[PDB]
RNA sequence: UGUAACGGGGCUAAACCAUGCACCGAAGCUGCGGCAGCGACGCUUAUGCGUUGUUGGGUAGGGGAGCGUUCUGUAAGCCUGCGAAGGUGUGCUGUGAGGCAUGCUGGAGGUAUCAGAAGUGCGAAUGCUGACAUAAGUAACGAUAAAGCGGGUGAAAAGCCC
RNA sequence: CCCGGCGAGGGGAGUGAAAAAGAACCUGAAACCGUGUACGUACAAGCAGUGGGAGCACGCUUAGGCGUGUGACUGCGUACC
């Protein structure tokens, strides 16, 4: 049946949410850390 | 309001 | 799939206002102030689940004192005759006994002041 | 007329034919359940300050009900440090009906 | 038995509307008549107009016996207010409210 | 020159406790017409003290 | 359960006569002081005023060991900017003798609505008769 | 967004906070800040994949007993109620018929009863296989699908 | 600015030295109850546990596990004018996001379950828009050419008409 | 039909399932502004709560007090990003 279907446990990781709360780990600077060139937007030297 | 009144001078603190 | 987040936020907005009822002003009518109302209100009572036993202990410990000074020996020296007659009545009971029942606390100064001699 | 016993680390200075609210005793739901620990009987004049533990002194109560307390809300907080954390908890208790002080 | 009277839209704020309404609350319609005929307030012009109002549609359309009434119920709401303009100087606009309110009587057999 | 916190309404209540009106005590009654007026002041007609003094 | 509270409606209050010719003050204060709190009693609740009504008699003759007769001043300041008032134990005694153990007193029982409340039930008299003799007050020791 | 790249005031000097384009996302009526786009939602499978997976959808089909499995399966002339009468003999509501080569008679006796999906040995999918309770299967068109599982 | 270099009262011991015994004292340690992580051995399973030990402050940050919203399949099914969504309270419950039942309003949609997608969660950005408070019934009512009276009109006249 | 300025607005009546569906019109949230009611508050000092907590008011058996509102007095307590 169509609704008694699901994937192995460990397929979907289920992504990865930035800035949602406290709780959620990270938020405000979304594990990017305080100020810096690699927390601006686009941020990040190259190769 | 689209004219802006400027800010009048600050004190001259040099 | 476009979400409008009305009903939702309505909701968690209505869940702090709940538990801010009963204090002042914007501090229970607005969502703003009465969010840090309810953090401090949780801050206070966090501290205050042990700070509730450490006043009931030292209003027992009072009480105790008080009555023990009524029949005629001082708290340090009552606890350690208890301690000594190998009594284990705690605070509690003791300054519940001492308030209500007189003359069974008497006893206990008398059974406190044998072992002490 | 009481009793003095522990049963939770805590102690209860209970009259006959009351009703105590003990920490979780794992006895059955409407069991009896007996105290051997009295420390100190009353019964008027005659008060019986048992030392530790009175020697024929024991309770018998009757398990009334087993349930929750109402929640309380921990709230751990910490300014400027972007952490809060919050969790409820009910405590568990027990019912216990004294039957009686059997001195 | 309460009959009702409301002057919505009334053209005067309710700040000042309330202000003279406070003093005919649970007096006899009589002397709140009075009361208001002798009180020197646009307000007091406009809640005797309301309360001429009440009795009438009491002694209309819910009986009779003028004497037999009391305002008890008198109370003034907010009304939609008006957004005007005023300029001020130096080219800055305010904004002038042309308030109003939304007045309302109840008179009561008792 | 202007207020660091806005005022609440407790305060402004407490600042209006004094700004409410004040009802005439009593009117009085004209001896001749029976009506009521502000005393020192002439009835709605024009009595006066028990006097037509208008009739306009 | 809930540990006993006191009732201000029902708690008992005494009256106690207490003679301070010769007493230390801060002794005699200290004693004072314990029993308006209502400390003596075994129903003692910390807020409410379980105290007993204390009066002192022949205020004018409590003592003070080392040279504190000439010497422990008393500071006040009335609110305008020069105002600050001092006078020592021998001229407070002098002008007005309640008011030494007023102070004390005062200045050892808590403070807020119930330390005020505490401190009304003290009676503090310069002589040595008092008009209470209505009360039955019983003598005291402290 | 319809706008112009007019800063709607000075950088200094105003109360107003910073603002350099009215086109914004954080503006009413501004433009999304990660605008979607017509994307292809298409997924990859291995063909390998594929049938295995059919091949296992069809071995829990006759393990549950949905499966009938039947000789030629037709109507004579396409009417819908003699389709459905068929099917109401057949002890049969949701079906999802499978001939190895379709008649228009039984296309056009099928297309109007949408618990009934006529189709061909060819085009089967799996989707469909466990939307329908009961998968009605000719021999051929069985035959056909072995050959192409395999 | 005022005591203003015991925290205050105050103390000639309620100070300093030595000795001693009690006691108070923290979210420490112990007790009872509860949750969870990790380990170690056994039945057997990523487990209930016999259990045992131990750990559980935490920012940046890394790891793991979730709740909730909208939309697609499940679903021409299911709940619903015998009252849906929303609103508004109440009770109950979960460690938490939350959930359930239901009173009142509401008067037509909502949708299990398990999967799928993301415009998926706001308190801040001198954030954008709308609404609405504050100061406040406060300043002001815009030239210091200047009004008074009688009459008329009118629901009402300082301002209109004579 | 009644008050009102042969007003505005309103009260009746009537239509309508429903007029707090009356055109400022589905639903009607929050801010904000009010009326009534219960309690508190005019000798008391500060992030306005939290722990304790009397008294008052109100609802349920049976007294056991409990549940709701308030919250005198008291210990701690200098908001958030
Ligand atoms: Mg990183
Ligand atoms: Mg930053
Ligand atoms: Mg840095
Ligand atoms: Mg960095
Ligand atoms: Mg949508
Ligand atoms: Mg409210
Ligand atoms: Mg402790
Ligand atoms: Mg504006
Ligand atoms: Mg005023
Ligand atoms: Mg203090
Ligand atoms: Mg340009
Ligand atoms: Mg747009
Ligand atoms: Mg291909
Ligand atoms: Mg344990
Ligand atoms: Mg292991
Ligand atoms: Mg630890
Ligand atoms: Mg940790
Ligand atoms: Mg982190
Ligand atoms: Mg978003
Ligand atoms: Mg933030
Ligand atoms: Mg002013
Ligand atoms: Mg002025
Ligand atoms: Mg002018
Ligand atoms: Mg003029
Ligand atoms: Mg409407
Ligand atoms: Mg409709
Ligand atoms: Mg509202
Ligand atoms: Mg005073
Ligand atoms: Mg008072
Ligand atoms: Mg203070």
């Amino acid at each position: 049946r169509l609704n008694t279907l699901s994937p192995a446990e460990g397929s979907k990781k289920a992504g990865k949410r930035l800035g949602r709360g406290i709780g959620s780990g990270l938020g405000k600077t979304g594990g990017r850390g305080h100020k810096g060139q690699k927390s601006r937007s686009g941020g990040g030297v190259r190769r | 309001p689209v004219y802006i009144p400027r800010p009048r001078p600050p004190h001259p603190r040099l | 799939a476009r979400v409008k987040r009305g009903v939702i936020a309505r909701a968690r907005h209505k869940k702090i206002l709940k538990q801010a009822k009963g204090y002042y002003g914007a501090r229970s009518r607005v969502y703003r102030v009465a969010f840090q109302a309810v953090i401090k209100a949780g801050q206070y009572a966090y501290r205050d689940r042990r700070q509730r036993k450490r006043q009931f202990r030292q209003l027992w410990i009072a009480r105790i004192n008080a009555a023990a000074r009524q029949n005629g020996i001082s708290y340090s020296k009552f606890i350690n005759g208890l301690k000594k007659a190998s009594v284990e009545i705690d605070r509690k009971i003791l300054a519940d006994i001492a308030v209500f029942d007189k003359v069974a606390f008497t006893a206990l100064v008398e059974k406190a002041k044998a072992a002490l001699a | 007329m009481y009793a003095v016993f522990q049963s939770g680390g805590k102690q209860h200075r209970v009259s006959e034919g009351q009703t105590v609210r003990l920490e979780k005793l794992d006895i059955a739901t409407g069991e009896t359940v007996e105290f051997a620990e009295v420390l100190m009987i009353a019964n008027g004049e005659e008060v019986k300050i048992g030392v530790p533990f009175v020697d024929g002194g024991v309770i018998k109560a009757e398990v009334v009900a087993h349930g929750r307390g109402e929640k309380v809300k921990i709230v751990k907080f910490r300014r400027r440090k972007h952490y809060r954390k919050q969790q409820g908890h009910r405590q568990w208790f027990t019912d216990v009906k004294i039957t009686g002080i059997s001195a | 038995m309460e009959t009702i009277a409301k002057h919505r839209h009334a053209r005067s704020s309710a700040q000042k509307v309330r202000l003279v309404a406070d003093l005919i609350r649970g007096k006899k319609v009589s002397q709140a008549l009075d009361i208001l005929t002798y009180t020197n307030k646009k307000a007091a012009v406009l809640v005797k107009k309301v309360l001429e109002s009440a009795i009438a549609n009491a002694e209309h359309n819910d009986g009779a016996d003028i004497d037999d009434l009391k305002v008890t119920k008198i109370f003034v709401d907010e009304g939609p207010s008006m957004k005007r303009i005023m300029p001020r100087a130096k080219g800055r606009a305010d904004r002038i409210l042309k308030r109003t309110s939304h007045i309302t009587v109840v008179v009561s057999d008792r | 020159a202007v207020q660091q916190n806005k005022p609440t309404r407790s305060k402004r209540g407490m600042r209006r406790s004094h700004d409410a009106l004040t009802a005439v005590t009593s009117l009085s009654v004209d001896k001749t017409s029976g009506e009521k007026h502000l005393r020192h002041h002439i009835t709605a007609d024009g009595y006066y003290r028990g006097r037509k003094v208008i009739a306009k | 359960m809930k540990t006993f509270t006191a009732k201000p409606e029902t708690v008992k209050r005494d009256w106690y006569v207490v003679d301070a010719t010769g007493k230390t003050l801060g002794r005699l204060a200290t004693e004072l002081a314990r029993r308006l709190r209502g400390k003596h009693k075994a129903e003692y609740t910390p807020h409410v005023d379980t105290g007993d009504y204390i009066i002192v008699l022949n205020a004018d003759k409590v003592a003070v060991t080392g040279n504190k007769r000439t010497d422990k001043v008393y500071y006040h300041h009335t609110g305008h900017i020069g105002g600050i008032k001092q006078a020592t134990f021998e001229e407070m005694i002098a002008r007005r003798p309640e008011r030494v153990i007023e102070i004390a007193v005062k200045g050892m029982l808590p403070k807020g609505p119930l330390g005020r409340a505490m401190f009304r039930k003290l009676k503090v008299y310069a002589g040595n008769e008092h008009n209470h003799a209505a009360q039955q007050p019983q003598v005291l020791d402290i | 967004v319809t706008g112009s790249g007019k800063k709607p005031w000075r950088q200094k000097g105003t109360g107003r906070a910073r603002s350099g384009s009215i086109k914004s996302p954080i503006w009413r009526s501004g433009g999304v800040t990660f605008a979607a786009r017509p994307q292809d939602h298409s997924q990859k499978v291995n063909k390998k994949m594929y049938r295995g997976a059919l091949k296992s959808i069809l071995s829990e089909l006759v393990r549950q007993d949905r499966l009938i499995v039947v000789e030629k399966f037709s109507v004579e002339a396409p009417k819908t109620k003699l389709l459905a009468q068929k099917l109401k003999d057949m002890a049969l509501e949701d079906v999802l018929i499978i001939t190895g080569e379709l008649d228009e008679n039984l296309f056009l006796a099928a297309r109007n009863l949408h618990k009934v999906d006529v189709r061909d040995a060819t085009g089967i999918d799996p989707v469909s296989l466990i939307a329908f309770d009961k998968v009605v299967m000719t021999a051929d068109a069985v035959k056909q699908v072995e050959e192409m599982l395999a």
